[PDB]
């Protein structure tokens, strides 16, 4: 139950949420049993866990006449929200808009299912330390000492071709065409032209965009290895 | 640790006599803690990100250079000294079956300070610098 959505929560990828000239980053976790859902806009972060009775509770609030088992109404949440986090530009029919309260979030969601009208509300209050700290500092740290491991790699590799490369300079030969020659590598003078000149444009996150694009498989490779141990 | 505060206690010798101070914390604030540890460390990824594909350029260009050289009809000296083309797709998936385990491993937090803090603090700067 609870447990049950944490992990499913936490094993989940990250989306973008386009929703009324603003952006989001959305993790949603749907089962029968009940909802989880972690939103953030690069300065706040917000967790909502639900079970059975709030749903149906609230479907009955808003949707004053919509008499579904809490079941169906979830899985048809499900179907309308999994396709739109997994890619944008999907034919499908789903506004979104977000309200602020002194603490609260409320994410209002609007949909048509074969041609009659669909709410929900989201009551996401801010998450707590330990939740925040374990979804995003981790496995980002992670995330970054991976990649600084990959840049190290491929800098031996790039050593051993310039190694292949004296070799067969002093083996006497000369190349068909001469553009292609390279000039040895220097981890030193790479990485400082790097800072100087790349970084400030790489660097930039903007609204969160960037991250899901690249940076998503890397993330939930981490975040199974914490799971693990 | 008592309640949601946290007491630090810092205690020296100021020319051998006492020298008492107490830290008192509370919680940051979700502001102070995203601008100081979430996007900093999304820039320095993706910063890294960016790396690592300028150099798999690098490396495809050498794998360009070692076909051309092989088509010259030079031979090497050393057997030993080939390498096999370099793939990226491939390198991926074994860095990640293999190593990823280890180098995920962010323990205490001492090799975050170790390994990452130049790419931190160049983060931070381009931060400030923006605004």
């Amino acid at each position: 139950v609870m447990e049950e959505l944490e992990q499913g929560l936490l094993m989940q990828p990250w989306a973008w949420l386009q929703l009324a000239e603003n952006s989001l980053l959305a993790k949603v976790f749907i089962t029968k049993q009940g909802y989880a859902l972690l939103v953030s806009d690069l300065q706040q972060v917000w967790h909502e866990q639900v079970d059975t009775s709030v749903v149906s509770q609230r479907a009955k609030e808003l949707n004053k006449r919509l008499t579904a088992p809490p079941a169906a109404f979830l899985c048809h949440l499900d179907n309308l929200l999994r396709p739109l986090l997994k890619d944008a530009a999907h034919p499908s029919e789903a506004t979104f808009s977000c309200d602020c309260v002194a603490d609260a979030l409320i994410l209002r969601v609007r949909s048509e299912l074969s041609g009659l009208p669909f709410y929900w509300n989201f009551h996401c209050m801010l998450a707590s330390p330990s939740l925040v700290s374990q979804h995003l500092i981790r496995p980002l740290m992670g995330m970054s000492l991976a990649l600084q491991c990959q840049v190290r790699e491929l800098a031996t590799l790039l050593h051993m071709k310039d190694l292949e490369i004296q070799d067969y300079q002093e083996s006497g030969a000369t190349l068909i065409r001469d553009r292609l020659k390279t000039e040895p590598f220097e981890e030193n003078s790479f990485l400082e032209q790097f800072m100087i000149e790349k970084l400030p444009e790489a660097c930039s996150i903007g609204d969160g965009k960037p991250f899901v694009m690249n940076l998503q498989d890397l993330y939930m490779a981490v975040t199974t290895q914490e799971v693990q141990v | 640790c008592v309640a949601d505060a946290l007491i630090l206690r810092v205690r020296s010798e100021l020319s051998g006599l006492p020298f008492y101070w107490n830290f008192h914390c509370m919680l940051a604030s979700p502001s102070l803690v995203s601008q100081h540890l979430i996007r900093p460390l999304m820039g320095m990824s993706l910063a890294l990100q960016c790396q690592v594909r300028e150099l798999a350029t690098l490396l495809h260009m050498k794998d360009l250079e070692i076909q051309d050289y092989q088509e010259s009809g030079a031979t090497l000296i050393r057997d030993r000294l080939k390498t096999e083309p370099f793939e990226e797709n491939s390198f991926l998936e074994q860095f990640m079956i293999e190593k990823l385990p280890e180098a995920c491993s962010i323990g205490d937090g001492k090799p975050f300070v170790m390994n990452l803090q130049d790419l931190y603090m160049a983060v931070t700067t381009q931060e400030v610098q923006v605004g």
